[PDB]
Parts: structure tokens; C-alpha cells; sequence
């Protein structure tokens, strides 16, 4: 379970501001939480997690793919399996679900067989979609978080983070069909 | 129609048995040959005639799934005096192994190349595939959402993406469909539908359909 | 059949071996030959339309 | 058996931060494990190990080539031989298999007659696909791992590592058919 | 018999780090072995020694040209002469044979009338295909091995090594047929 | 890719005139319609 504070510890010694083996202090590892929350929250709003579909139902509705639920009082259940004519499949890789009550947003994302949670991301809870790589997610974090300090990231590891942002902005992992010769 | 295999000839001279193999109504079979019913209305049966050469004579028989219904020596004679079959037939072409194809066995390979070389061009002249150029301003919006904004004229395109369309190797497709709209008119559409004055059709058109 | 095979496929050459050599090779040139495709950086669609 | 710590020892004295003949310490050779895990884990997710095919079977299924198994309780057996009409062949060079239970991913890769394991990669276990070259895999590791220290890799050996990444991104070793003159 | 340690001695005084007439020490001439092993092992895997053909036979099979044998228990004999319709020829210049048992690879290469061995290359065994030139193989070795030290190779002798790599990547020594005027 | 559309509409304004609009509405002098036009509508 890769916690949130493992990224901020890896992110800070990535930009060589804390040394190897020592941990961040209290004021350093609590300003990094508000900016690591901001990058995860700006991916469901309008970013590489795909466009969303509006819906307004006040009933026992179950959510579909890529659907932003804005119900007021209801029971919205995120599906685990989907049966498209006995094609009992799991959902696609990196497709999100938003549920919005009166004032509380709860985003969701399905990355490698598990629904990550990605809201109210505290210092103990696991980071969403960091199982794909750990040292790539700490370079996209520390790319702009290091600017409040003096330092900045070197170019051999800056372009590592721009690969991770493009590896989830394309969803090119799942195999698709060949050209057709029609 | 129903004949035997192992009959090489397209006039069915070498055949041993030929028949008619129909579907009828169960009312108009049992109340014609005395068989009692259900052995509701509009039930279908599968009676089948059969002219088999059994010895020097030609036996006529007609049966169904259980039991036969009548069976006798064929009543019709021939030019030699001996009883024979009345069924006569003819096929267009024959193959090495015994196939009986017609005319529209051809004009299928030159006709799946007009339907397919038309839907390839319609698919290729509406879609503009999107390549990534600047991986900071791109990799930000989406990938599959952006290339659907390039292919429609009322679109907004984010920075960092380049609309590289495939409006090349389409003039190689138009020159390869128009080679198959012309052969399909030259092997098939000769029978006096091409438009000389009764010379390029009286001796030139009606000798290919001879 | 040589011309039908040659007027639908665009062979892909590698240009920048850092942004390329990253996605795949055989997956990329199947994204160039179909019009509804997404192409990663670093690959160049050199077709044989000569 | 080329261990994991032989790469980190070769990687650090590649970038001339530890001298020749001396071994890394405890804090140095335990931060390099988390980043060498990250490059191996970002190759099966979405990288040069090819696209994958979704499947969901809760049975005694045996895995195919390039198929990401997301079963919940099952017996997934990686095949050793494949009989395609008595063409009893071994699998192709560099084709991967993923099996995903509830929370544990186990990747696999077949490189030169052996299924490498490439998950939960500890400091004693052998590194996957390092039999192909040892000093090329320690230059792709130390290309961006050296940026936390001061140094960086020289250009005569940086381009050695970009050959190893392209030698597995193309799979051009296996001989294929000639042009045809159709 | 040009040993392995003659290349590492010629390679180090090529890049002018050891003086003329003195030999390398123990820690210097034992790190150079692991990197000279790596260049020979990355030539049979996927490199200028040509594409290979898959085969899986558990019998008394005798090897052909360019064929990677992955048998488990067998007697694989490398041929000496080949009779193509009483054209009793020797094999072509620079064509390799790989035999792979459970965990032991044994590569082979035929260069000038002799099958070189090129596996488990110790400090006493002869180097493969160094009879063609000795001071060219020590410049391709020392081109990137010198980067762990401070120095680098001068440009008049760097381009000597890129000729040796291209002299075996083309196999242009054997005479071939003229243009035809068909 | 609009000159690729004009050359693909004008391929369908011409087939629609050749399979359908044969029945003596095409404009020879009673030879390309007395033996050539009235044999496709036979």
C-alpha cells in the first residue's frame, strides 16, 4: 500500500532538497498535501480522465461509465461487473465515475482491477493509480512543487513525468483492432 | 431439384437417379393417398419423388420419413420402347470436381472491389488522425476526445496537437476503383447494353453471349 | 494485389529514440495506417506512395 | 544469477559516485530498489511490453499470450509449451502475461527460454531480462537515478541505454519473412 | 591466442589511463570483464549477428545456420561441413548458432575457419573474432568503458572502432554476384 | 478533402443515371434505344 506520504517523501528527495534517508518535517509534508490534492482534483474536473456525461436521477440508479452523477438524495452504487449480453466483463482501464451530492464530491477511477478513491486524500490513505509506477508519479508531483523551494527538476527525470501524464491521457495499453482493408 | 453426384456431364446423361423433393401440406397428402392424419392445421411434410435406375428398367418411387407411398415401373416410354425418366435438365458450366456454377459465380470478385473500394474512401475522407507534438500543452486534455474535434468542422482544438490527415494514397484508390468499374462493364455488361449501328452488336456483341 | 497492399499501409521509421522506443513498434505502425488513430511522438509515417 | 543488487552496484559506479571496488551503503542501496521497481512496473502497465487483452474468467483457465487476467479466485497456470496443430513451439520472445487477483499483481515475461518473474523484486532475487546484457540495464537504471546525486551519465554510455530500451521495444531479433513480389 | 586480458590491457592504455608497459590491477581488470562480457552477450541477443530462427526439438537434432535451439534434454551438435548436393562447403562467414538448455546459454560464431565460443568468457579464454583485428576490438571496448574513469577516446581512434562494428554488421567480405542486365 | 468529396458524389450521380434512368431518357437515332435501351427494360 503506497501511502500519500511516500510520494511526498520521494518527491522531495527527487528534487534534492531533503537528503537521502531523512524524512520531511511537519510544515513541509503538510503543504505538499494540499498541492497533491490539487493535481488529483484537476484531473476529474477537466483533464485527461475523459469527458463526462450529465445525468440527474433521484432514484436507486446504478452508475455507468464516465457519468457524473449530481443526485441529491439517492443510493448510487458503482458497478463491479458489467453484463453486455453475457459478455460479463470488468470496466475499461482508466474510466472514471463522479457522484456529487449537495456539497461533497466523490470521484472514482478503475485502474488495474480495483476502484481507486481519490477524494479527501489524507496523509495515510493510499494514492490512486500509483501502482502503475511510483517514481513517475513523484516526478509529476515534484515538477512544480519544487518551485516554492529554490531547486527544480533535472531534465533526465522531468521527461519521465511527462511520460506518465501521457500514459494516462491516451489509454493505449488495451489492445485494439487492426486496419481492415475495407 | 435433386440428382446424384458422380455425374460428370452437364446434360445429366450419366445420372442414375433424379427427383423433385418438395414440401407440401399434410392435409393435401394424407387425404390424397389414404394415410391418416398426424402420423391442428397447416402442418408441413417432406414427400419426395425418385426415378432410380434399379436394373434395366426405371423404377419410380415416392416416399417420406417413414414408409413409402407408391412404387412402380415408370409409365412413360422412350424412342426405343423401354421405360425411362421424364425429368430433363441442363447446367451452365461444370468444374473438375463436380461443381455446377452459373454466370454470377463470376462478377463477384470484381464486385466486392467496387463496394469495398467505396467505403474505404468514405471512411478516409472524413477523419483526420491526430499526432502529438508538444508533450506539455498536449497530454493535458485527452487523446480520443481531441481527434473527434478535428474531424468535425464545428470544433475547438487544444494546443499541442497536429491534424495529420491521410489525403494522400487516395488518388491511388480512385485509380484502382476505376479499374474495376471498367472490367465489370466489359466481362458482364456486354448483352447489347453498352451505349455501333448493328455491326458492333450484330457480330461483335452477340458472339460473346453465344 | 501488390497495389492494394501498398496503398493502405504506411511503414513507420524511428526518429527520436527517447520519445520513441517508449510505446511499442508494431502497435504504432498499425495506428498510422488507419484513419481513426492516435500516434505517439517520435515516429515518422514514411509511406511508399512512390 | 545476476541479482538485483549487482545492477545497483554497477549503476552507481557507472555514474562515478561510488569508487571502483567498493559497495553501496544501506540508505543508498535501499532507495535504488524503489526506483528499479518503478521502471519494471511501468513496463507492464503501459510501455514497450506490448498491448494486452482483457479477460474475466472464474474457472480453471490457462493463460494465452499478452493476456491480462483479472480473476478473483482461480488457478491461472502460465503455459510452458504451445501446440498450434502439432507445431509444439515455445512462446515468442518478450511476450508478457499479467495475473491480477484482489490486490496482488504478478507480471511475467518470457525472455530466452525462461519465464522471468518481475514482481515484488527484492534485494536478493534475480533481475528479469538482464541475461541479454548486464551493463546496458545498469545504464538505463542509472540514467535518471543519478539525478538525485549531483552527477549525470556521460554521452558515450547514455546512448548505450537507449539501445537496450529499443532492443525490447521492437522485438526485432526473431527472423521474419522476406518481401513477396505479389 | 589473443586472451581476454590482452584486450583489457590494450583497451586501458588506449584511453591513456594506464601507462605504456604496465598492466592493470585486480579491481580494474575485473570490472572490465563484466562489461566485455556484456558487449559480446548483446550481439547474439539482438544485434549485428543477424536474425535467428525459432526451433523446439527434443531429439538428436543437428543445428543449421542462424538457428536458436531451445531444447531441454538433447544432443545438439554444431556442424563442421555442410553438403548441399555435394557442394561440401564450410559455413558462411559470421553466422551464429545459439543452444539454450534450462538456464545455460551457449552461443557460437564461425569466423575464419573456426567456431568461436563467446560464452562464460573468463580472464584466460580467447576472445571471439579478435583475429580479424586486435586494436579495433579494444577501441570498441574502451569507447564506453573509459567513461567510468575521467578520460574518453580521441576522435582519430574512436572512428576506428565504428569501422569494426560495421565490418561485422554488413558481412561484405564474401564476394557476391554482379549486376545482371535482365 | 472536399475535392475528394466532389469526386465521390459525381461517382454516384452517374451510377444513378445508368442503372435507373435508362427508359429512353438519356439525352442515338433509334439504334441506341431500339436495341440498346429497350433490352435492359425487357
Amino acid at each position: 500500500m503506497i501511502t500519500c506520504r511516500d510520494i511526498i517523501t520521494l518527491g522531495l528527495q527527487q528534487a534534492r532538497v531533503v537528503p537521502l534517508g531523512r524524512e520531511p518535517k511537519a510544515k513541509e509534508a503538510d503543504a505538499g498535501l494540499t498541492v497533491l490534492q490539487s493535481i488529483y482534483d484537476s484531473m476529474f474536473a477537466d483533464g485527461p480522465l475523459g469527458p463526462f456525461t450529465e445525468v440527474y436521477a433521484t432514484s436507486a440508479y446504478t452508475a455507468q461509465e464516465n457519468e457524473r452523477i449530481v443526485t441529491n438524495g439517492a443510493a448510487i452504487t458503482i458497478p463491479q461487473t458489467i453484463t453486455e449480453g453475457n459478455e460479463t466483463r470488468k470496466p475499461y482501464d482508466l474510466t472514471a465515475i463522479i457522484v456529487i451530492n449537495g456539497a461533497a464530491q466523490e470521484n472514482h477511477v478503475f485502474s488495474l482491477g480495483r476502484w481507486q478513491t481519490a477524494h479527501d486524500l489524507t496523509l495515510n490513505s493510499e494514492a490512486p493509480l500509483a501502482e502503475r509506477d511510483k517514481a513517475g508519479l513523484a516526478a509529476l508531483f515534484a515538477m512544480e512543487f519544487a518551485e516554492m523551494f529554490g531547486a527544480e527538476l533535472p531534465p533526465r527525470t522531468t521527461a519521465r513525468g511527462f511520460r506518465f501524464k501521457g500514459a494516462i491521457s491516451q489509454k493505449l495499453a488495451t489492445k485494439r483492432d487492426d486496419p481492415v482493408y475495407y | 431439384f435433386f440428382h446424384d453426384p458422380r455425374s460428370r456431364e452437364l446434360d445429366f446423361s450419366d445420372a442414375r437417379f433424379k427427383g423433385v423433393a418438395k414440401w407440401r401440406f399434410a392435409d393435401e397428402v394424407g387425404m390424397e393417398y389414404g394415410i391418416k392424419g398426424e402420423i391442428s392445421k397447416l402442418r408441413r411434410v417432406f414427400v419426395v419423388e425418385m426415378y432410380v435406375r434399379w436394373n434395366g428398367v426405371w423404377i419410380r418411387a415416392l416416399f417420406w420419413g417413414r414408409g413409402i407411398l407408391e412404387m412402380s415401373v415408370s409409365a412413360y416410354l422412350d424412342r426405343n420402347g423401354k421405360p425411362t425418366c421424364p425429368i430433363e435438365a441442363r447446367s451452365c458450366y461444370i468444374d473438375r470436381e463436380n461443381r455446377r456454377y452459373g454466370e454470377v459465380r463470376d462478377l463477384r470478385s470484381p464486385q466486392d472491389a467496387i463496394n469495398k473500394r467505396e467505403s474505404k474512401l468514405l471512411h478516409m475522407l472524413n477523419n483526420r488522425q491526430a499526432i502529438a507534438t508538444n508533450p506539455e500543452y498536449a497530454y493535458n486534455s485527452d487523446a480520443e476526445m481531441v481527434r473527434k474535434e478535428m474531424s468535425k468542422p464545428d470544433g475547438i482544438i487544444p494546443p499541442g496537437w497536429q491534424p495529420a490527415s491521410m489525403t494522400d494514397l487516395a488518388n491511388g484508390q480512385f485509380a484502382l476503383l476505376s479499374s474495376a468499374r471498367e472490367f465489370i462493364q466489359r466481362i458482364g455488361q456486354n448483352p447489347s447494353v453498352l451505349a455501333r449501328a448493328q455491326l458492333a452488336r450484330q457480330q461483335a456483341g452477340m458472339v460473346d453471349s453465344a
